[PDB]
RNA sequence: CGUCGCUACUACCGAUUGGAUGGUUUAGUGAGGCCCUCGGAUCGGCCCCGCCGGGGUGCCCUGGCGGAGCGCUG
RNA sequence: CGAUCGCACGCCCCCCGUGGCGGCGACGACCCAUUCGAACGUCUGCCCUAUCAACUUUCGAUGGUAGUCGCCGUGCCUACCAUGGUGACCACGGGUGACGGGGAAUCAGGGUUCGAUUCCGGAGAGGGAGCCUGAGAAACGGCUACCACAUCCAAGGAAGGCAGCA
RNA sequence: AACUGCGAAUGGCUCAUUAAAUCAGUUAUGGUUCCUUUGGUCGCUCGCCACUUGGAUAACUGUGGUAAUUCUAGA
RNA sequence: CAUGGUAAUCCUGCUCAGUACGAGAGGAACCGCAGGUUCAGACAUUUGGUGUAUGUGCUUGGCUGAGGAGCCAAUGGGGCGA
RNA sequence: CAUAGCGACGUCGCUUUUUGAUCCUUCGAUGUCGGCUCUUCCUAUCAUUGUGAAGCAGAAUUCACCAAGCGUUGGAUUGUU
């Protein structure tokens, strides 16, 4: 029994693997994206808020929203719903998927942690990776610095700064549009 | 304590009862008794039905807005670099405009100078 | 699909006509939109060319002409009375492009005082006093009332329309295809088709 | 020239409610798609307003936590 | 009833000094016209067979009236009416070792056979059926289901269509 | 690389079906639609962003599941 | 307990074992294990049958003015049933 | 190679599940075939237990002994035995 738990306000997800029915039996008869408190699973995950995120299955099957079952299904997946993109437009292929209750034949539960509680995750909730690249839109950036009006907004740009060992030092720059 | 068993009227089967019918297409049946076996094998929907557990649950017997925004910094620009440069707000703003706009009037000038 | 075709009737002698091909596209059909009437359903759909046809599932409102006197209000649909296609039509209440239906008549009354300056749909008036005494009195000047009674000549309704407007209903029909335009556009019944189809109407019932 | 007797081959009749393979159909069951009537697993907005905040001066320009208004909505 | 993308770059300065004007395109569009078409129509023309002479019409058959639907004209479909419609001038049914035509062979003249085949039109993508996208497909080197074959599998699944070139 | 647009409804193969059906000639759509090209039309409407507005998602970073596929999920 | 009655029977599979034996073809056995046939003695936890608990729904014709509640049709018919 | 297994010509027996011969009982009546059902008995043993012999290598088969505890079936045709 997988667990792959990520915390999104700081990223960094991991793998976890525990083998324990009685520590994961919180997870059972849960619908996804529903929030349950993760402190069955040990005394550091205590004052957690953790939120199913969705899973797969013994066989790679992924979890879909609103199936309503425990168990394998079959869908005429359109374009856009999940689980499937399609070849060429307008195409439509029968798939099959797992429903959104979870129970203990699956290998792998993505969850999301809503809330911090009260101590660090070694490895989660430390090292804050940042985002990568910033906001290209002349508004995007102007809110994310809280510009009234044109104010110099060439030289509020998010100048990215990139090193290699060949390379010949360079900032980077972005085509900011509209 | 086997593996348990759920019927035409979902209830529980208990090791030792009950009956399994399995069809020529392949599907495996199981009934607690002869009477949901007798509903079954008459095709009725268990769900018009009074005391299955599909009629309680399609009929529904006996059983907010959130939004919220972090801060965090990107390859570039930390944390304590893009809140200095969002928190220029008394006046500093208004002093890169003008400089900004007077840099921009020489140029101007010289354009217009060489221009005509 | 549903197939327009005209390769599966028989020939005019009776013979059976084998298909040399099967069913193409552009002889297809859809179900029949079998409009409704109540609160607004129209469903949009994709037609040959990429256009588009506006499918009437429910409709309430619909724009009808009086035409006698060249008006055209947006009113309200009551019900179905008439369908000379079929009996079952009415019982559904079903608007198509030839049933009469009953309409409510408050824009048509208000043109009626408001243009001609008499009384109509009313028993014995002193009823709705803050409007109908000031457009009825109006105290206006010699020209406007020169106006008023050269207009006061031709202020003569049949006395079916009379009646009706009592009523305070009008069995009118509708003229557009909802299911292919999606509105339920008509005309006022008056003349020999009004008591025609009230001839019609009282055969089917008393 | 015909019957009869022998040997070949070719068709024919024939109990066997004979046999096989194709084709068209009545009837029953009937996958799947399309349309309508419902359904609402979730995802957003307004009313946020327990509040610190407030400026033209307890009267918020609002820059965040946060309850949730337990409603209006897409 | 354009919140679009490039190219050279210039003009006005009174009001002034930061604004206002502009050239070549590219994309885009509701609608109209044109082009490419496409679909259903009109008249006329098709091999053999009577040991196929009477068909069609409850379940549309022929027509009328009103609608539904379709891009549109129409029994295309529904409802209500009428009882029609086609046949020895071969209807109807059956066979075809039938895709149709332009054309090929034979050659006094008239004909008799052959046209799967490179051009035109039609149909089909193993058999049927049903659909999404799109202006245009009932598409199949797009999808869904069934039927028949058949691929891998850890047996839980997953994947098929050479009447395209080889 | 991906998003977006376009194209994949052309071409090619075969001739099973098909006997007023396909097809050939002629005529009509005043009974229809039509991508693209080209030409018209694009201030014709009185009616605290316009010196340019909002949100999401790719590609991308990272964590995986499955035996597998041009399968995909969470962040 | 004198006396009387008396009852268990047979087969298959695995292992032994492709073994002994046999040139080869072929091919056992003892112990052991798992099950069966026929018979016998019971038993109702479960499955099935019955079912007038005339138990509870449904239903035909009829009768009680109707509703409600019922009843008759030699067990009215039928579903489920302790 | 008479006698593993068979036994010609002859010859001695047993049994009363065949058919006979007779007419002792029954003609003031003992209900006459077959089938069904059910119990018991006989051994001249088909199978099973223990054995001996073979032209018994194994396998199979055959002869014989103690032996009747248990078993000896489902059907088509025929009233059938
Ligand atoms: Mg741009
Ligand atoms: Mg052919
Ligand atoms: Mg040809
Ligand atoms: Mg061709
Ligand atoms: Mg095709
Ligand atoms: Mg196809
Ligand atoms: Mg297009
Ligand atoms: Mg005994
Ligand atoms: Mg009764
Ligand atoms: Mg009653
Ligand atoms: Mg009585
Ligand atoms: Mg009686
Ligand atoms: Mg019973
Ligand atoms: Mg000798
Ligand atoms: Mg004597
Ligand atoms: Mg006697
Ligand atoms: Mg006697
Ligand atoms: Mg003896």
């Amino acid at each position: 029994m997988k667990l792959n738990i990520s915390f999104p306000a700081t990223g960094c997800q991991k793998l976890i693997e525990v083998d324990d029915e009685r520590k994961l039996r919180t997870f059972y008869e849960k619908r996804m994206a529903t929030e349950v408190a993760a402190d069955a699973l040990g005394e550091e995950w205590k004052g957690y808020v953790v939120r199913i995120s969705g899973g797969n299955d013994k066989q790679g099957f992924p979890m879909k929203q609103g199936v309503l079952t425990h168990g394998r299904v079959r869908l005429l997946l359109s374009k856009g719903h999940s689980c499937y993109r399609p070849r060429r437009t307008g195409e439509r292929k029968r798939k099959s998927v797992r429903g959104c209750i979870v129970d203990a034949n699956l290998s792998v539960l993505n969850l999301v942690i809503v809330k911090k509680g009260e101590k660090d995750i070694p490895g989660l909730t430390d090292t804050t990776v940042p985002r990568r690249l910033g906001p290209k839109r002349a508004s995007r950036i102007r809110k994310l610095f809280n510009l009234s009006k044109e104010d110099d907004v060439r030289q509020y740009v998010v100048r990215k700064p990139l090193n290699k060992e060949g390379k010949k030092p360079r900032t980077k720059a972005p085509k900011i549009q509209r | 304590m086997k593996v348990e068993l759920c019927s035409f009227s979902g209830y529980k089967i208990y090791p030792g009862h009950g009956r399994r019918y399995a069809r020529t297409d392949g599907k495996v049946f199981q009934f607690l008794n002869a009477k949901c076996e007798s509903a079954f094998l008459s095709k009725r929907n268990p769900r018009q039905i009074n005391w299955t557990v599909l009629y309680r649950r399609k009929h529904k017997k006996g059983q907010t807005r959130r939004a919220v925004k972090f801060q965090r910094a990107i390859t570039g620009a930390s944390l304590a670099d893009i809140m200095a440069k969002r928190n220029q707000k008394p006046e500093v703003r208004k002093a890169q405009r003008e400089q900004a706009i007077r840099a921009a009037k020489e140029a101007k000038k010289a354009k217009q100078a060489s221009k005509k | 699909g549903i197939s327009r075709d005209n390769w599966h009737k028989r020939r005019k002698t009776g013979g059976k006509r084998k298909p040399y091909h099967k069913k193409r596209k552009y002889e297809l059909g859809r179900p029949a939109a079998n409009t409704k009437i109540g609160p607004r359903r129209i469903h949009t759909v994709r037609v040959r060319g990429g256009n588009k046809k506006y499918r009437a599932l429910r409709l309430d409102v619909g724009n009808f002409s009086w035409g006698s006197e060249c008006c055209t209000r947006k009113t309200r649909i009551i019900d179905v009375v008439y369908n000379a296609s079929n009996n079952e039509l009415v019982r559904t209440k079903t608007l198509v492009k030839n049933c009469i239906v009953l309409i409510d008549s408050t824009p048509y009354r208000q043109w009626y005082e408001s243009h001609y300056a008499l009384p109509l749909g009313r028993k014995k008036g002193a009823k709705l006093t803050p409007e109908e005494e000031e457009i009825l009195n109006k105290k206006r000047s010699k020209k406007i009332q020169k106006k008023y009674d050269e207009r006061k000549k031709n202020a003569k309704i049949s006395s079916l329309l009379e009646e009706q407007f009592q009523q305070g209903k009008l069995l009118a029909c509708i003229a557009s295809r909802p299911g292919q335009c999606g509105r339920a556009d008509g005309y006022v019944l008056e003349g020999k088709e009004l008591e025609f189809y009230l001839r019609k109407i009282k055969a089917r019932k008393g």
